[PDB]
């Protein structure tokens, strides 16, 4: 890795949607299932192509 | 910025010229530059190759 | 060849040929963020690392 | 949450129970579990050695 | 890396320090300051090797 920059959700600054949205994507980390998402969008397609 | 949708999900790189703007969530996957380069070729193929 | 050059390599490189193996026992720290992420990961990767 | 730090610049791990109760900034480095194994040295077993 | 924890600094809920905070880390990483002093201590001493 050379840089760092994560992506994220748009939110308007007057919208406490991000707040509730940052609450939602921890809960998602914690339980692992982002990791998951992640092999099945990312190696799950590539899995029958593996090296 | 005029509230047409008010939650812009999607491959959005965390900037400080979006941050003032626009108010962003936590990184829900972090990223970075990274060098792609093809494997090196090597000379494996070949039954004749003794 | 293997003796002019000798490139060593540690028989573990991912989380999953450590998961594999049995001869090389696991480590983290009681009560600390590891073995908190490890439980209730529900990982197939994992579950095993816990188990 | 009882007002007595107005900052708490430290190594937080950004988690959900965390976030509930206080709040955080975006993180300035991305971290994770990794492994901690000795670096291989010279040796090799009786059979596999040849 | 097997999780992807994130750090960061600790604000009461409500505080309005955190959005210029956020800020400032932002702009720190994007000048990549926070890269050097990422590598101010890590590299404490390198790496000795001779081969
Ligand atoms: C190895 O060299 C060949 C010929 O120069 C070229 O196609 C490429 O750089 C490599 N080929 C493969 C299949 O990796
Ligand atoms: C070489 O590695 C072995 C691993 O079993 C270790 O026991 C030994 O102390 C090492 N010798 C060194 C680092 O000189």
């Amino acid at each position: 890795l050379i840089d760092s920059k994560g992506y994220g959700v748009g939110t308007p600054m007057g919208s406490p949607y991000r707040d509730k949205i940052t609450i939602a994507i921890l809960q998602l980390q914690e339980e692992g299932k982002l990791h998951m998402m992640k092999e099945k969008w990312w190696r799950g397609n590539g899995c029958p192509e593996e090296e | 910025i005029d509230h047409k949708a008010d939650l812009a999900v999607a491959p959005l790189a965390i900037t400080y010229v979006r941050e003032k703007v626009i108010d962003f969530s936590k990184p829900f996957m972090t990223l970075g530059i990274s060098i792609l380069y093809r494997k090196p070729n090597g000379t494996n193929p070949g039954v004749f190759s003794f | 060849a293997f003796l002019t050059v000798e490139r060593m390599e540690s028989p573990i490189d991912s989380a999953d040929d450590l998961a594999k193996q049995t001869k090389i026992e696991y480590g983290a720290v009681e009560d600390g963020a590891t073995m908190t992420f490890f439980k209730k990961s529900k990982i197939s990767t994992y579950d095993k690392m816990w188990a």
